[PDB]
């Protein structure tokens, strides 16, 4: 009952890519991995309090 | 010096009046007054397919594959091949003409 | 502005901006005030923030 | 008068013949003049794509040779010396100047000499091919039997043009019986097409039927091919070459 | 990678979602071939899904142009001057779709 | 002298790149350039207000 909050969604992305390369002997440049994961993006909107206390 | 009929279209749709002139034909071949059973005559005499199928060629201008004549086994197979639609229209050429909404556009530059 | 029709591309500041006016002129004479109040306020009372 | 054609050999009783148009080709509309008769395990065997494959394949590489070839470290001119002494140089130890590793040098595993591709297929397999290669024309509507080769005029554009009008392919195969009888005018329109080839019956294969869109077969080939095909089937193994006397074979 | 590449703050366009959330994408551009193996999964596309998504969004302007191709391409642009170019060589429907 | 062409034409792209950064292009219209139709344009610009 005391307070109610609102948003919006606005955007639904993907993160930029991001690298991983585990410690290991003989690594090499091409052992490797891009991990790229979904976002999105919410505006707050209101924030309301009533007399009910 | 010989010359050469223009090319035609590969469309052919269901005449209205298949029925009347299906059994005329089907009389005239086979000259008995349409006996009862007509449509489970059977076909399997070489000479009685030939006219039969030759003539409607003719007349109605749509022609049985070669793939599908050893189906034509009954004088109702016949009937029923001749009332499905034959058209040539491309899967792009029926997309352009149906009522496309207003922010969608195409143009062809074949 | 991509939709302007000027003389000079960039369009120059001062034509940009009486376009834009016009545009909000003739959401009033097509939907009326109480719509184009609400333009108002979406689009330009917003970059006060 | 309709051309009606029955096998001469015996259908099986399970199995109900095929059929196709008869045609001719001295007008541009004599599209149908008879109805024909065809062997069902013949132009209906099952529609095998992989055997398909197995044929055309053995086609282009059963005559493979190829003329690559390169030296080795031996047949490349001088390299006998020790270049220099094993120690006290500072260099990298090495016995001729002629090594793969060296510039000039000879090469350690490249191609070696003439060789060739050749292997055969089991007669069976290769004449069970063709089968599958005549269903699929029919069944897809690209065979058309013709009474004869026989035309009116010996102007090449006579013939392209009766192709534009009965909706054939750009590519067109024609089979005849027999090289030697072949009709005089036939040879002079179709000797000056690049797409229309004119072969004898004995010349047909796997290859050029992928190659060609539409096959036409006379009426006296159509027999011919059954005949041989069909022999293939109900024989013994051979005990020598066919070619040798036989009691009931030519 | 970080030290070798740039950074931002998080932002919208133009208050996307204060008053009225307004949609970016704008134009599409889709190039295709009528004939060639490699399109092909792009041609059942316009022949099934084009249509629906256009209606569903409908402040985006959609071009299909066939013509001929060796690689089909997908032109996305949007309100604040992004140019965005993806190919599309030898997907399927569903690859495309949810692209 | 290797053989092929799918390298040299992979190249040309690369010199179209550095020939940009070095001297950029002026700025033109969107108008100009292809895939533009008027009629539909305007129309989504309201639609999507
Ligand atoms: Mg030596
Ligand atoms: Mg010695
Ligand atoms: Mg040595
Ligand atoms: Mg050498």
């Amino acid at each position: 009952e005391l307070v109610r909050v609102e948003a919006t969604v606005i955007e639904k992305t993907e993160s930029w890519p991001k690298i991983n390369m585990k410690f290991r002997k003989r690594k090499n440049f091409r052992k490797k991995k891009i991990i790229v994961n979904p976002q999105t993006i919410l505006r707050i909107n209101t924030i309301e309090i009533a007399p009910r206390l | 010096v010989l010359v050469c009929p223009p090319l035609r279209s590969r469309a052919y749709t269901p005449p209205s009046d298949l029925q009347s002139r299906l059994e005329s034909h089907i009389k005239e071949v086979l000259g008995s007054s349409l006996p009862n059973n007509w449509q489970d005559i059977s076909l399997d005499d070489g000479h009685m397919k030939f006219r039969l199928l030759a003539g409607l060629a003719d007349g109605l201008g749509h022609a049985v594959p070669n793939s599908r004549l050893h189906q034509m086994c009954r004088v109702r197979d016949v009937l029923d091949f001749y009332n499905v639609p034959v058209q040539d229209k491309s899967k792009f050429d029926e997309l352009v003409a149906s009522n496309l909404p207003p922010n969608l556009k195409i143009s062809w530059s074949y | 502005e991509q939709l302007t029709l000027s003389a000079e591309f960039p369009v120059p500041l001062p034509v940009l901006r009486q376009t834009f006016f016009a545009v909000i002129g003739a959401l009033l004479q097509s939907s009326g005030p109480e719509r184009a109040a609400l333009f108002i306020r979406d689009f330009l009372i917003t970059q006060m923030t | 008068d309709p051309v009606l054609r029955k096998c001469e050999l015996r259908i099986p009783v399970h199995r109900r013949p095929v059929q196709a148009w008869v045609e001719s080709l001295r007008g541009f509309e004599q599209e149908r003049i008879g109805l024909a008769e065809l062997h069902p395990d013949v132009f209906a065997t099952a529609p095998r794509l992989d055997i398909v494959h197995q044929v055309a394949i053995w086609q282009r590489n059963f005559r493979r040779i190829s003329y690559a070839n390169t030296k080795t470290r031996a047949e490349v001119s001088g390299g006998g010396r020790k270049p220099w002494q094993q120690k006290g140089s500072g260099r990298a130890r090495h016995g001729s100047i002629r090594s793969p590793l060296w510039r000039g040098g000879g090469v350690a595993h490249g191609p070696r000499g003439p060789t060739s591709y050749y292997y055969m297929l089991p007669m069976k397999v290769r004449a069970l091919g063709l089968k599958v290669a005549l269903t699929v024309k029919l069944m897809q509507d690209d065979l058309h039997i013709v009474d004869s080769l026989e035309l009116p005029t010996a102007d090449p554009q006579y013939l392209t043009e009766l192709a534009q009008y009965r909706h054939w392919g750009s590519s067109v195969l024609l089979v005849d019986l027999t090289h030697e009888e072949m009709p005089k005018n036939v040879v002079a329109a179709t000797s000056g097409l690049n797409s229309f080839n004119l072969i004898p019956a004995v010349g047909l294969n796997v290859y050029s039927m992928l190659k060609h869109q539409t096959l036409v077969l006379t009426l006296p080939s159509v027999a011919f091919l059954e005949d041989k095909l069909l022999w293939q089937d109900s024989r013994y193994t051979p005990l020598y070459p066919f070619r040798l006397p036989y009691s009931d074979f030519p | 990678t970080g030290r070798g590449t740039s950074s931002r703050f998080l932002t919208s366009v133009l208050h996307n979602g204060l008053g009225r959330y307004v949609q970016q994408l704008q134009r599409l551009s889709l190039s295709l071939s009528r004939d060639a193996p490699s399109s092909r999964g792009a041609r059942e596309f316009v022949e099934r899904e084009v249509t629906d998504f256009a209606r569903r969004n409908p402040g985006v302007v959609v071009y299909v142009n066939p013509r001929p191709c060796a690689m089909p391409r997908i032109v996305a642009e949007y309100l604040n001057g992004a140019v965005r170019e993806e190919n599309v060589n030898s997907k399927s429907v569903e690859e495309i779709k949810s692209l | 002298v290797k053989k092929g062409f799918r390298a040299a034409f992979r190249f040309q792209k690369e010199l179209e790149r550095w020939r940009l950064l070095r001297c950029p292009p002026p700025p033109v219209r969107r108008s100009e350039k292809p895939n533009w139709d008027y009629h539909a344009e305007v129309q989504a610009f309201g639609s999507r207000l």
